[PDB]
């Protein structure tokens, strides 16, 4: 029973900036500009998006970073993560 | 307070990360280390675990897993990895010892349930208790 990998997902809200959640994908998920704006699109156009798949453990810390950033920026910026 | 011995294996893991860029530094990483330590070495011998695959497996599973850092934020450990040490810790403390051995450690991260080092673990066999009774009771040899 090998331990499940994780979606790192980013999900919409009308107060962040689209330029803050660009710094994010570059920041934490290593983007370059191309990928990471057509990611943040696709959060803004379908709700949410899966950003990346890890391992329980990174996912895990990678979550509470990405929020604690996003807090720390005054921003609503959620990042969450589902099995699978 | 980790005997001497820890440290180093704490000090090597870390450089381990560090030295591949490595974003993270995991319990993986911690076990790999573990390896090297006596106090841990000897427990995992005693519980007859092929040290040559067990080190193949967390070397492979590190490479694979481990988001590197780009080239444009040091390593930082995983929140597993907080939970293992502080655990390890706390126990010693309240079991009433002065220092925090490798086999604390190893001791330790079993309760991580969801970490690649558990699983490895009992893909080997080796269970949390097996541990337990080789360092409390004697070298309590899984046969
Ligand atoms: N959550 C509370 C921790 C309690 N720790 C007790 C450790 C005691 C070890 N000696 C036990 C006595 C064995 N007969």
């Amino acid at each position: 029973k090998p331990p499940s990998m994780y979606k790192v997902i980013l999900v919409n809200d009308d107060y962040t900036p689209m330029e803050f959640v660009i710094d994010v994908l570059q920041k934490f998920f290593s983007y370059d500009v191309e990928r990471a704006t057509q990611l943040m699109l696709a959060v803004a156009y379908q709700g949410k998006a899966i950003c990346g798949v890890f391992t329980a453990e990174v996912a895990e810390t990678k979550v509470a970073m990405v929020n604690k950033y996003a807090r720390e920026n005054e921003h609503p910026l959620l990042c969450t993560l589902e099995k699978a | 307070m980790l005997n001497q011995e820890l440290e180093l294996s704490l000090n090597m893991a870390f450089a381990r990360a560090r030295e591949h860029r490595h974003e993270f530094m995991t319990v993986e990483h911690l076990l790999l280390a573990l390896l090297s330590n006596p106090s841990a070495r000897e427990a995992l011998e005693a519980c007859s675990v092929d040290l040559v695959a067990l080190r193949q497996e967390l070397e492979a599973f590190i490479e694979q897993t481990t988001p590197v850092l780009p080239a444009s934020r040091d390593t930082q450990p995983t929140l597993s990895f907080q939970r293992v040490l502080q655990r390890a810790v706390f126990h010693v403390q309240s079991s009433g010892r002065n220092e925090v051995t490798g086999a604390n450690v190893l001791v330790a991260i079993f309760s991580e349930q969801e970490s690649q080092a558990a699983y490895l673990l009992r893909k080997h066999e080796v269970s949390r208790l097996d541990v337990v009774n080789f360092i409390s009771h004697g070298t309590r040899k899984d046969e």
